């Protein structure tokens, strides 16, 4: 796969703590950091191999050539989502934030400006 | 994983080499030297060169 590239802005987060998901936040700092640096440290692939020079050299001769073909002609597995239904578990709860309780929310806070307004005046 | 079987072949091939080297080594080395010497002229023969030493060397 890749690497999420997303933006994390620190007294945002942590304090939003929604209860039924606010706990991952405070672990999830910790979590994360543990993942990002060290992955900068890291190099993805290792050294390369000459299997013929190699090869001349070892007496036990044609396992070297065996193991070459193999590898070279071999493909490795990857891994896998278990969760991208997560993805779209956040439009649903973002249909929460907004038009559910941003809605009957907006009337009331709109309101009480136009009411400040007059109680001003 | 891989690397680490290929050096133990190529360094059992290179460890193999040297336990023969010194046996072989010394196995023949004791075998002639034991003659040599019989030809006196191992002896002569520089004595010739040791000669162009004495003379050429100064």
């Amino acid at each position: 796969r890749k690497l999420a590239l997303k933006t994390i802005d620190w007294v945002a987060f942590g304090e939003i703590i929604p209860r039924n998901q606010k706990a991952v936040a405070n672990s999830l700092k910790s979590w994360n950091e543990t993942l990002t640096s060290r992955l900068a440290t890291l190099p993805e692939k290792p050294p390369a191999i000459d299997w013929a020079y190699y090869k001349a050299n070892v007496a036990k001769a044609g396992l070297v050539d065996d193991f070459e073909k193999k590898f070279n002609a071999l493909k490795v597995p990857i891994p896998e989502d278990k969760y991208t239904a997560q993805v779209d578990a956040e439009e649903k709860e973002d249909v929460k934030s907004c038009a559910e309780f941003l809605t009957q929310s907006k009337t009331r806070i709109q309101e009480y400006e136009k009411e400040l307004e007059k109680m001003r005046n | 994983e891989v690397k680490n079987r290929l050096d133990y072949h190529i360094s059992v091939q290179n460890m193999m080499r040297q336990k023969e080297q010194e046996h072989m080594i010394n196995w023949v080395e004791k075998r002639v030297v034991q003659s040599i010497s019989a030809q006196q002229e191992k002896e002569t023969i520089a004595k010739c060169i040791a000669d162009l030493k004495l003379l050429s060397k100064k």
